[PDB]
């Protein structure tokens, strides 16, 4: 094996930042989500299938 | 580590030199290994070297 990381190249690499974005589902999107969930309930969701 | 700077008009960093030093022994001992270096460090440069 041969492995290296960015800590060896650190002190010069610009920092990296992670951001989480929350987006509310649309009204029609919510309706479609609920309709598909109900249909899968009629399909038993195939969870154990 | 006994590198030949011929045909190496480009510049390679110190950790790149360490990587090629490790890689040379693999060929010298007729062994094959995995170069699992972190991406973005110049692995293609190591292969060219
Ligand atoms: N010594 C160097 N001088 C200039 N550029 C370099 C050097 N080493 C690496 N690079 C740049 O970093 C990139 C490394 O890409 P490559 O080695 O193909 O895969 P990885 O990004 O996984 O190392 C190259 O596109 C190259 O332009
Ligand atoms: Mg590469």
């Amino acid at each position: 094996l041969l492995r290296r990381l960015k800590a060896d190249v650190e002190k010069q690499m610009p920092a990296k930042y992670e951001h989480i974005v929350y987006c509310k589902l649309s009204k029609r999107q919510r309706f479609l989500y609920d309709d598909f969930m109900s249909r899968a309930q009629t399909k038993a969701t195939l969870a154990s299938g | 580590d006994v590198p030949v700077p011929s045909l190496l008009r480009g510049n390679l960093r110190t950790y790149q030199k360490q990587g090629l030093n490790w890689l040379a022994s693999l060929y010298n001992n007729h062994t094959n290994g995995i170069l699992a270096d972190e991406m973005g460090l110049g692995k293609t440069i190591q292969t060219i070297s």
